[PDB]
DNA sequence: TCATATTATTACGCCAGACAGGG
DNA sequence: CCCTGTCTGGCGTCCTCTCACCTATGA
C-alpha cells in the first residue's frame, strides 16, 4: 500500500493539497484510503525583543507543522505514475512510501 | 563570376 | 560583530571541514580498547599535532546576517533581533506570534 | 498551372512537385546553363536562392514585394546545409571557411 | 570425445532449430555421434509486476550449442537441418571448436546474472533510477540517500510537479 | 561572407564536437500514440524538441524561459529546425574501418600500407590475422597470418608478439606508420631504380604519403570509431496517407548499427568466447559498411521487398542525389505551365499568357498593388479579395504586367535560345501564345507542345530578362553567324 | 503487443583500370 | 620482365502527366 505524508505549514494549503491528491487517486485506482490527520508539531521559540537589556521584554512564535496520512490500498499501473504529472499548492512537503 | 557577376567578383576579388 | 570574528569562524570551518576524516579516525584510534598502548599514544600525539581550529568545538555559531554570537537560534541561523525582525516582515515561513 | 507561393517540401525545403500537389515547375540543369550562357546573374541568383530554397531570404523577399521594395537579400541554400550534413554524417569534415 | 560447437540459426526459430535437429539425429540414426543441444537461459520473471518479462535477450542470441565430433557426414547432416546457417569457425573446411574453460565460465555467469541480481548494486547519489517493480512503476527519478545495510535506496522521483522521496529496492528501480 | 569550402578526414574529437549527445537505444519511435523514444534515435535532450519552445513532454508554454530542462522531459527547448542541423553519434563497439577508403579504387588503405586489396579484406573481415611489431620473431611488420599460421606461432612465439585482426589491427598499422619516414624510403627507392612499372608504383605511392603529411590528416582517422548519425529531420518519419508511418532507408541502417553496437557491448560484458564475438563485430563491421555505401560490398541488403535500401552514399551520387537532383537544378516558385499555341498577332518581343496563370503568377505584386492604393488594409482582405477575384483586380493585374518579362522556356532546352524572355500580353484562355518566328529557336511546334513559364521577381532580373534575354536580342544564333528568326 | 534481426536467379555494351600468367 | 587475357567497376536524355501498392512474427 502507498503511504502518503503530507506535511505543511499552512493548515489550508494542506487541506487543498490532500483533496488533490485523493481526486488523483479515485479516478484512476479504487479504494483510497483515506485523509487522516496525525498531530500537529507547534514548535514554539522565545526571544528577547529589546536590542540591548529587558529580559522580560519577550516575543513567543511557533510554526504549526500540519500532517496528514493519506493512503493508497490498491496501487495500480495508471494510478501511481499519475501523481508525476498533478501539480499541488506550493509549500507543501509530500512523502509517497509503497510498503 | 562570368555575367553580371563578373564587376561583383572583380569588386570581391579587388577588396582581399 | 567584527569582520575579523567572521572571517576567523570561516577559517574555522573550513579547517573542520577539511580535516574530519581524520581527526575522526584518530579519536576512534584512540577509543578502542582492543588496540596497543603505543598506537593509542601516537593517535593522541597525532591529535596534537594537528590544528586547533580544526577542532568542532572551537567553532561558535554566530548570526547568519550579523555575527552576533549570543542569542542565537538553530533552526533558524540567526541571532533573536534578527529572527524577531524576519517574522515581523513575514520573511520566516510558519511563523506567528504564539498564544496558549 | 500557376504557382505564386504555395507549400513546401520536408526534408529539401523547396516547392513541392506536380499539379495535385500545387507545385512549381523545375528549372533544371540545362536552364541553369541556359542563364550561366548570358550574362544573367541575378536572375540565376533569385532562381535558386530566393524563389527556390532559402526560407528567410523569401520570407525578407515576399514582405519587400508587398511593399514595393524589390530586393532580394541572398542567404544561403538551405539544401546546400543538407548536403553538407549529408557528407559530415560519414567519416568526412567538410567546413566553411573564414 | 564429443567436443563443443556454434551454429548459427535464423535468430527466433531457435528452439524450432533445436528440435529438429535432435529429430534429424535421431532420422539418420548417428546417435554415437551426437550429445546434447544447448540453449542458455536466464530465467528472467518479471512478466506480472511491470509488464515486460524483464526485456533481455537470453545469451546467446541466435547461436546453438552442439556436442558433436566432426566428419564430413555429420558437418553436412548439421548443415542440411532446416534453418540453419552454418558454423561458426576459423574456416568452412575444418570449422572451429570453442575451449573447456570458455563454456565453464559461461554458465557460471549466467547462473550469476540470473536467479536475482543482488552483486554490488549501490546505484548511489547519481544517474537516474527507473522504478517499475511494485505500484509507482515507469517513473524515473534520482536516489539522494542510499542504504545497502538496509537494502533500500531512497528516491525522490518527481511526482504531480514536486518529488516525493520513497524508499524502494534495488529490484524494484532500475539504474 | 565565406571564401573556400575545405574537406578533410573527420577525427573522433571532431566527431564528438559535431555532436549533441550520443544515440544509444534504436527504437525509433512508440508508434502507438505520438511521441518518439527517451533515448533512442528520435531522443528529445542528444537533439531538441519537436515543438517550437516547448517542452514536449510538459512544462513553457509560453515565451518566457526557453532554455530550461527538467529531469521529467530530458528536453532541449529551442526551434523546429534546430533539430535539422544538429547531429548525433554513436559509440561503435568495434573499430570499422570506411569503406570509401577500403574500396575506391585505388583504395586510400590499399596503397598507403603497402598491402593488396585481397588482404585487406580478408583480415577485416575476421578470415586472417595481421602482426604488429612482433619483436625477435622472423616474420614481417605487413606479412599476414592464418589460423594454422597463428597457431603454431602461439605455441613457439607465446611471449613478445603481437598479431591482431580486423578494423583494430589496421588501426594500429596506420597508427604506427611513420609518414615522415616513409617519404624519404620511398623517394630514395624512386631515386635507386630504373624499373618503369616499379616508378610508377612509387610515385603513385609516395604522392599520397607526402599529401597526408601537408595537411593535418592522420592515418589513424580512416577507421570509424566515433560513427555520426544523419539529424532526424534529414531523415524525415512522415506517415502517407493512413495509420502507418512509411519510414526511411536510413532509419533502417541507423537502427540496425545501434541493435548490433548494443549486442556486442553486451557481449563484451559477459566475455563471450573468440568466434561469438568475431562474428558480432564483423556483423558490425558490415552493418558500417552497409550504412556508408550499401552495395559496395557483396549482395546489398533489403527490406521491401527484394529491392536494395537507399544508403547515404546514394543520397549524394547518382542522377538523384544532392546534386544532380537539388542543387544543379531545383524546383522553383512563381512558375507555370502550359500547351502552347500561335497567336500571330504579336510583336516578336511579347507572348500571350492566360488570365488565370497571370493571376496566380503575380499574387505578391497583386497584393502589394491592392495595398497601395487603399481599396483594403490587411493582407487577409486581399487574398479573399483575388481569391473571389472581383472587377478591380484585373486593373491591377494589367498595372502590373505593363514593363515586367516573363521567362518562357519549353522543356527540352538545349541551347541558350531555349529561354527568352517575353513581355505578357493577357489571354482569354488557358494556352500561351507565342510568336511564330520564335518557335524556330525553341524547336517548337504545335502538336501538343508545353512550355514553362517563369517570373523575374527581383529588379535586377527584370533588367537581366530585358536586356539580355529578351527575344529582340536574340536574333542570331550563338553557334554561328546565322539569323534564328529565319521566317520557318 | 513488443522486441527479433536477414534467404531459394541468369538474357547490355563499351571502356577504362588493375591483375596474374608467360616467352 | 614486357605483352596479355581476364575480371571488376562505371557510365549510359531532359521536362511533364495519369494510375496502383506498400514486413512477419505471436505467446
Ligand atoms: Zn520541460
Amino acid at each position: 500500500r502507498i503511504r502518503i505524508r503530507l506535511k505543511a505549514f499552512d493548515h489550508r494549503l494542506i487541506d487543498q493539497a490532500t483533496a488533490e491528491i485523493v481526486e488523483t487517486a479515485k479516478r484512476t485506482g479504487a479504494q483510497v484510503r483515506g485523509p487522516i490527520p496525525l498531530p500537529t508539531r507547534k514548535e514554539r521559540f522565545t526571544v528577547l525583543i529589546s536590542p540591548h537589556v529587558n529580559k522580560d521584554a519577550r516575543d513567543q512564535y511557533e510554526i504549526r507543522t500540519h500532517l496528514r496520512l493519506v493512503d493508497i490500498v490498491e496501487p495500480t499501473e495508471k494510478t501511481v505514475d499519475a501523481l508525476m504529472r498533478l501539480d499541488l499548492a506550493a509549500g507543501v512537503d509530500v512523502q509517497i512510501s509503497l510498503g | 563570376p562570368a555575367g553580371t557577376g563578373y564587376a561583383y567578383h572583380q569588386d570581391r576579388m579587388r577588396r582581399r | 560583530a567584527k569582520q575579523s570574528m567572521k572571517a576567523r569562524e570561516v577559517k574555522r570551518v573550513a579547517l573542520a571541514d577539511k580535516y574530519f576524516a581524520k581527526r575522526a579516525e584518530l579519536k576512534a584510534i584512540i577509543s578502542d580498547v582492543n588496540a596497543s598502548d603505543e598506537d593509542r599514544w601516537n593517535a593522541v600525539l597525532k591529535l596534537q599535532t594537528l590544528p586547533r581550529d580544526s577542532s568542532p568545538s572551537r567553532q561558535r555559531n554566530r548570526c547568519r546576517q550579523t555575527g552576533r554570537p549570543h542569542g542565537f537560534l538553530r533552526k533558524f541561523g540567526l541571532s533573536r533581533i534578527k529572527v524577531r525582525e524576519a517574522a515581523m516582515r513575514g520573511e520566516i515561513p510558519g511563523l506567528k506570534k504564539a498564544s496558549w | 498551372h500557376a504557382r505564386s507561393t504555395g507549400s513546401y517540401s520536408l526534408v529539401t525545403q523547396q516547392p513541392l512537385g506536380g499539379k495535385a500537389q500545387f507545385g512549381g515547375q523545375r528549372f533544371g540543369e540545362m536552364e541553369v546553363w541556359a542563364l550561366e550562357a548570358y550574362g544573367a546573374a541575378y536572375t540565376l541568383q533569385e532562381m535558386l536562392t530566393v524563389k527556390s530554397d532559402d526560407v528567410n531570404g523569401r520570407t525578407k523577399m515576399y514582405k519587400n514585394i508587398v511593399d514595393g521594395n524589390h530586393q532580394m537579400e541572398p542567404g544561403m541554400p538551405e539544401s546546400f546545409n543538407v548536403l553538407l550534413k549529408e557528407i559530415r554524417s560519414l567519416g568526412i569534415n567538410i567546413e566553411l571557411e573564414d | 570425445k564429443k567436443r563443443w560447437y556454434v551454429v548459427q540459426a535464423f535468430s527466433g526459430f531457435e528452439g524450432r532449430v533445436a528440435t529438429s535437429l535432435r529429430e534429424h539425429i535421431k532420422l539418420h540414426n548417428m546417435e554415437d555421434l551426437f550429445g546434447e543441444v544447448m540453449v542458455p537461459t536466464e530465467e528472467v520473471v518479471e512478466i506480472r509486476g511491470g509488464q515486460r518479462r524483464k526485456s533481455e535477450r537470453k545469451f546467446f542470441p541466435g547461436y546453438v550449442l552442439v556436442q558433436m565430433v566432426m566428419n564430413d557426414a555429420s558437418w553436412h547432416l548439421v548443415r542440411s537441418v532446416p534453418r540453419v546457417m552454418g558454423f561458426i569457425g576459423g574456416t568452412s573446411d575444418r570449422p572451429a571448436p570453442i575451449s573447456d574453460k570458455e563454456v565453464d565460465a559461461i554458465m557460471n555467469r549466467l547462473q550469476q546474472v540470473g536467479d536475482k541480481p543482488r552483486p554490488k548494486t549501490l546505484f548511489e547519489p547519481g544517474e537516474m533510477v527507473r522504478v517499475n517493480d511494485g505500484p509507482f512503476a515507469d517513473f524515473n527519478g534520482v536516489v539522494e540517500e542510499v542504504d545497502y545495510e538496509k537494502s533500500r535506496l531512497k528516491v525522490s522521483v518527481s511526482i504531480f510537479g514536486r518529488a516525493t522521496p520513497v524508499e524502494l529496492d534495488f529490484s524494484q528501480v532500475e539504474k | 561572407e565565406f571564401d573556400a569550402i575545405k574537406i578533410a578526414l573527420a577525427s573522433p574529437d571532431m566527431i564528438r564536437s559535431w555532436s549533441f549527445g550520443e544515440v544509444k537505444k534504436p527504437e525509433t519511435i512508440n508508434y502507438r500514440t505520438f511521441k518518439p523514444e527517451r533515448d533512442g534515435l528520435f531522443c528529445a535532450r542528444i537533439f531538441g524538441p519537436v515543438k517550437d519552445y516547448e517542452c514536449l513532454c510538459g512544462k513553457y508554454k509560453r515565451l518566457k524561459h526557453r532554455g530550461v530542462i527538467c529531469e521529467k522531459c530530458g528536453v532541449e527547448v529551442t526551434q523546429t529546425k534546430v533539430r535539422r542541423e544538429r547531429m548525433g553519434h554513436i559509440e561503435l563497439a568495434s573499430p570499422t574501418a570506411h569503406i570509401w577508403f577500403l574500396k575506391s579504387l585505388p583504395s586510400r588503405i590499399g596503397l598507403l600500407l603497402d598491402m593488396p586489396l585481397r588482404d585487406i579484406e580478408r583480415v577485416l573481415y575476421f578470415e586472417s590475422y595481421v602482426v604488429i611489431e612482433g619483436g625477435m620473431t622472423n616474420l614481417e611488420r605487413q606479412q599476414i597470418l592464418t589460423e594454422e599460421q597463428y597457431l603454431d606461432a602461439l605455441e613457439e612465439f607465446g611471449d613478445e608478439f603481437d598479431a591482431k585482426m580486423g578494423a583494430e589491427a589496421i588501426q594500429a598499422l596506420l597508427k604506427s606508420m611513420d609518414l615522415e619516414q616513409e617519404c624519404e624510403q620511398l623517394r630514395e627507392e624512386l631515386n635507386e631504380t630504373n624499373s618503369e612499372t616499379k616508378r610508377k608504383k612509387l610515385t603513385k605511392r609516395i604522392k599520397l604519403l607526402e599529401a597526408f603529411v601537408q595537411s593535418g590528416n592522420k592515418p589513424e582517422w580512416m577507421i570509424l570509431t566515433v560513427l555520426p548519425v544523419l539529424p532526424p529531420d534529414l531523415r524525415p518519419l512522415v506517415p502517407l496517407d493512413g495509420g502507418r508511418f512509411a519510414t526511411s532507408d536510413l532509419n533502417d541502417l541507423y537502427r540496425r548499427v545501434i541493435n548490433r553496437n548494443n549486442r556486442l557491448k553486451r557481449l563484451l560484458d559477459l566475455a563471450a568466447p573468440d568466434i561469438i564475438v568475431r562474428n558480432e563485430k564483423r556483423m558490425l563491421q558490415e552493418a558500417v559498411d552497409a550504412l556508408l555505401d550499401n552495395g559496395r560490398r557483396g549482395r546489398a541488403i533489403t527490406g521491401s521487398n527484394k529491392r536494395p535500401l537507399k544508403s547515404l552514399a546514394d543520397m549524394i551520387k547518382g542522377k538523384q542525389g544532392r546534386f544532380r537532383q537539388n542543387l544543379l537544378g531545383k524546383r522553383v516558385d512563381y512558375s507555370g505551365r502550359s500547351v502552347i499555341t500561335v497567336g500571330p498577332y504579336l510583336r516578336l518581343h511579347q507572348c500571350g499568357l492566360p488570365k488565370k496563370m497571370a493571376l496566380e503568377l503575380f499574387k505578391p505584386f497583386i497584393y502589394g498593388k491592392l495595398e497601395l492604393r487603399g481599396l483594403a488594409t490587411t493582407i487577409k482582405a486581399a487574398k479573399k479579395m483575388v481569391e473571389r477575384e472581383e472587377a478591380v483586380v484585373w486593373d491591377i493585374l494589367d498595372e502590373v504586367i505593363r514593363e515586367h518579362p516573363v521567362l518562357l522556356n519549353r522543356a527540352p532546352t538545349l541551347h541558350r535560345l531555349g529561354i527568352q524572355a517575353f513581355e505578357p500580353v493577357l489571354i482569354e484562355g488557358k494556352a500561351i501564345q507565342l510568336h511564330p518566328l520564335v518557335c524556330a529557336a525553341y524547336n517548337a511546334d504545335f502538336d501538343g507542345d508545353q512550355m514553362a513559364v517563369h517570373v523575374p521577381l527581383t529588379l535586377e532580373a527584370q533588367l537581366e530578362a530585358r536586356a539580355l534575354m529578351m527575344s529582340t536580342n536574340n536574333i542570331l544564333s550563338p553557334a554561328n553567324g546565322e539569323p534564328i528568326i529565319v521566317p520557318s
